[PDB]
């Protein structure tokens, strides 16, 4: 079909335009709740770990797809391999609270601890990217204009301190995995495949035996 | 509703297993993908 | 007495994808309201249909310029979601987290030349099993469409899913049945003063495009 | 579309006592929603007010599109930007604010030019790699392509992790204009095209009145 | 045969906050009657509303005395439950066991001067983002109330919850969005012979004051 | 009723899990916080 | 408290044949359609009845040729599914994965000589307990059938299950009650010019043939 | 339906325990073994 390309109104043609037939599609696997709901390993800190979803590497399935949203919501599960007992403290806690056992503490039971945690941030939703500051006592943020170069001022910014699901602490934490529960994603952002050197990106794919 | 597949109800209350949501007072991209022009803009011969 | 139970071997270890939920430890929390927030998506293929992203041609540009010589091939690439031409699309970025797909992929072509610049183009799908056509004439025998410029700057074309099997692979290995699906061929029939003008091309998921079997394979 | 050498795709947008009219319209793009969400939440304790006098067009120059600009040349404008009018004075009289944006971008050369501009409204734009520019169409957008049109119009709502913003420390939206195909002038096009924005804040709500300096 | 069961990894360890109860070992005990005992409370915010406790001003006193000079600032402190001025209140003592709050905090002002001692006062809430006012005149542009002395010795004022987010923190770190909420400003407009008289101030929880997310953080 | 969140009934009798209470024959601070004067004692102009 | 449970000794180890299913880890997958595919079988004894396979006679041939001398024994073999004569049949190939059978086994005989070649044959079942007959005349006293050649090239005969026990073994050890079931005797009564002509023989499962008790015993 | 012999339903959903089958639009060898001629083709005396 011809259309006005400048418009931005989505145009979806079908193989019927030249005598084919559109088939049925079952899209259960590209549903945000389902695909986000699997564990992903993170490299832990020896002892204090603040629970921050932006810790999962950007190349992973969950890191890739979490960064393709601007704002998101979820509850959380973690599974942790640790020495001693594991204490978790909600968003907003003083870090010295990590040492008090009335705060949710799980006693060591081999091989690991898996916990269901609530969303505790003070915000209706959290963001993978945030164009601003949370420290007050500063000078105002500039209203930047210019080309892409102008965006290099922002690289030393850390995401607001309120963007976390609390923190956990144990004597040694050896392994940490996150799993997003009931996930919601808003405002898509770029998702990048590997860029090939060749005409086609080629990989050894799993094939029979000999 | 994500990747969960148990046929019996949770031993714990929903107030415990998950945060509870509140109201004040798919969605956009579903509506957007449904709204797509699927036709033809010419006149069709044969 | 009490209920006897066989604690079974082979069951019970943590699985990273399992259908079960952890035990809760911190109750009663009520979230801030987030009803009616703008921009929600549910299904990644909703946004893969509604928002086409640009293809990549030699030089790292989203267009092909109309040539003015006897070679009428504007572009020719492998019908693979792992093609270099597709590698900056949202579609290829999604497809890498799945091992199989099915269905329609749509290409969009936008003419960007002045009003006194006219052209006629052809897109053909060349299926596997023989070499892809080098000329519009040889290509005429494929499933193809031809269109020209005018008021309306954009033309959209559905690449059909034609394969022996019902699904094909998103990754590629070495040219086989399950991973190369032939070629798409973009030709220029002629032009009238369009020398140097760009046609830009985008791709979006068709109405029955389907990705299945999640996979995490390092990559982005 | 409609008629001989010039056109009747004719739109007049009104925002306050200011109007803008184009004869090469192409329509408006609504981003992420058709309406704003609730303006009156718990975080303002019923103390917020609408200030209808700020809902009107202000203007800024963006850049000059010339033949040497290549695919991926961008111009960003973070929003809100400096406003020396009644919207601008609100940001110094109230601690918290929220508003969407009705955006109109112009690139007038003539119909003998070629090339193409993508104009887009991106939230929380902190960084954009070159390869991601191929997916900028993910965002609320419209093209300017000389052979068809000279105006892009995008209308977008307030978005944010919080229902009211503090604009002195956070910028929710960035207008980005990107060159997708380089400008061609041939013998009859305009030698270059200056790109201008005409922007109106929509639905402006303020809460939390500041002291003066008196 | 018997019922097969997967004993699952990751479940089963003691959690100090969990939703489950121990197994009982010593049955049948009947308590002495305790129905209708005086003074029961259910909700700590019932007593935080019904019983205001005193603020603390320089010198370790619950009052401000009316000054007699050109400086009209009687008190100025951070709207923080971690303020030094609030540190002996029941409200600050509760707030330390929670990480977030929302809603109204009420201040009470009681004039304590003789009958021939008259004064007029102003309380203003200065929101964050610029420096707190130093003069009643600059402060006039804030949400404020002014009152004078007479039969009735007490005036009560609700400090409003105004923030970007829906909750804010009870603890403080370094001046940020989530932990400082501006200032409350107490001014004296004038007085007629009230030199040396004390105004004492108390704070109680408002009707929609809310504390959430228990935390134990050493401290008292 | 405190921090407990099981959806099935206790395997043990209530006589065993808890002490039993007897009678002879919120509360005060709830009544006290509800009784609070919320008005205005002046006359309101405008 | 929580539900008390006796984790029982003797239960819980993996058994390679058990009636229980594993825990699933990868949900929601939808298969390609495979309804109405040709050639489905459900029960291995459906194909053991509908498709007879060839017996094996000395020399590694599926036939016996009509001899022309005074010896009238065309074949004689043990009624055993482990017989050498049966060893290339589908029936013997199935039977090795089971320890017992019951019921009817059917033999098929096809004359392959020219039209001017005529013959008369006899098949007899010789039950255990005395030596198998060496002559048609001695064999006459067994359950037997006799037929000759004509239009119709094939004759089919049911070998009966006759044993003390209700089941007998498919494997053989040393001649016993449970593993040898006597003999089947194929005789030639006479022929008219059939010298050198082949009779080919096949076997299939009868209507009440039954295999029970799966066993894996190395073997094929 | 093969070698399974549990009398209670699976704790997991069928969508999880097995792949799901789709339609478009015993068997042969059962029909084949039933169709077998079981008679006699002569005429029977006695």
């Amino acid at each position: 079909t011809t259309s006005a390309g400048e418009s931005a109104d989505p145009v979806t043609t079908t193989v019927e335009n030249y005598g084919g037939e559109t088939q049925i599609q079952r899209r259960q696997h590209t549903d945000v709740s389902f695909i986000m709901d699997r564990f992903v390993k993170v490299t832990p800190q020896n002892q204090i770990n603040i629970l921050d979803l932006m810790q999962v590497p950007s190349h992973t399935l969950v890191g890739g797809l979490l960064r393709a949203s601007t704002y998101y919501f979820s509850d959380l599960e973690i599974a942790v391999k640790h020495e001693g007992d594991l204490t978790w403290v909600p968003n907003g806690a003083p870090e010295k609270a990590l040492d008090n056992t009335t705060n949710p503490t799980a006693y060591h039971k081999a091989p690991l601890t898996r916990l269901a945690l609530p969303y505790t941030a003070p915000h209706r939703v959290l963001a993978t990217v945030y164009n601003g500051e949370c420290r007050y006592s500063r000078n105002a943020v500039p209203n930047l204009r210019g080309d892409l170069q102008v965006l290099a001022q922002k690289v030393a910014r850390t995401l607001p301190t309120s963007f976390n699901y609390g923190a956990i602490k144990a004597t040694r934490v050896t392994e940490l995995l996150y799993r997003m529960k009931r996930a919601e994603t808003y405002c898509p952002r770029p998702l990048l495949a590997i860029h090939p050197t060749e005409a086609r990106h080629k990989q050894k794919i799993v094939a029979p035996v000999k | 509703s994500g990747n969960t597949g148990s046929i019996i109800n949770n031993y714990y209350m929903q107030q415990y297993q998950n945060s509870m949501d509140t109201q004040l007072g798919n969605d956009w991209f579903s509506k957007l993908a449904s709204s797509a022009f699927s036709g033809l803009f010419g006149a069709l011969l044969a | 007495g009490i209920f006897p139970v066989a604690c079974s071997d082979g069951y019970g270890g943590l699985v990273t994808t399992d259908p079960k939920t952890a035990d809760p430890v911190y109750g009663k929390v009520f979230n801030p309201p987030r009803n009616q927030l703008p921009g929600r998506f549910t299904n990644l293929l909703d946004v893969a249909e509604a928002c086409p992203t640009f293809l990549r041609f030699e030089g790292g540009v989203p267009y092909v310029t109309t040539k003015t010589d006897s070679d009428r091939v504007l572009a020719q690439f492998d019908m693979s979601l792992a093609a270099k031409h597709m590698s900056n699309t949202f579609l290829a970025g999604l497809a890498q987290y799945y091992t199989q797909y099915s269905g329609t992929i749509n290409l969009h072509f936008m003419f960007t030349g002045p009003t006194d610049a006219k052209a006629r183009y052809m897109v053909a799908y060349a299926p596997p099993g023989m070499e892809p056509p080098k000329t519009p004439e040889a290509a005429a025998h494929c499933i193809h469409a031809e269109w020209d410029t005018g008021l309306n700057s954009k033309f959209t074309f559905s690449i059909p899913y034609l394969s022996a099997a019902d699904y094909t692979y998103t990754a590629s290995d070495v040219a086989e049945t399950t991973n190369v699906q032939g070629w798409v061929c973009l030709f220029q029939i002629t032009h009238g003063k369009a020398d140097g003008d760009a046609l830009v091309v985008l791709a979006s998921a068709g109405k029955d495009f389907e990705l299945r079997l999640p996979v995490d394979a390092r990559a982005e | 579309e409609e008629t001989t050498l010039l056109e009747d795709r004719i739109l007049t947008t009104r925002n306050g006592h200011t109007t803008s009219t184009t004869q090469s319209s192409v329509g408006v793009t609504y981003g992420y929603a058709t309406a704003e969400d609730f303006v009156s939440g718990p975080n303002t304790s019923g103390l917020e007010t609408r200030v209808v006098q700020a809902e009107r067009f202000f203007k800024t120059h963006l850049f000059d599109w010339v033949t040497s600009d290549s695919f991926g040349r961008c111009h960003l404008l973070e929003l809100p930007t400096d406003h020396k009018g009644v919207y601008g004075s609100l940001t110094d009289s109230y601690a918290y604010m929220r508003n969407g944006w009705d955006v109109e971008v112009t690139a007038v050369g003539n119909q003998f030019n070629g090339g193409c501009l993508l104009v887009a409204m991106v939230p929380e734009l902190c960084s954009i790699q070159k390869r991601e520019l191929y997916q900028l169409t993910l965002f609320p957008h419209q093209f300017i392509n000389p052979r068809t049109n000279m105006t892009a119009h995008i209308t977008v709502p307030f978005v944010g992790v919080n229902r009211y913003d503090q604009y002195k420390v956070h910028k929710p939206w960035t207008l980005v204009v990107m060159v997708v195909a380089p400008l061609t002038v041939n013998t009859e096009g305009a030698p270059q095209i200056k790109v201008y924005a005409n922007i109106a804040p929509t639905n402006v709500h303020v809460a939390g009145e500041f002291p003066s300096k008196e």
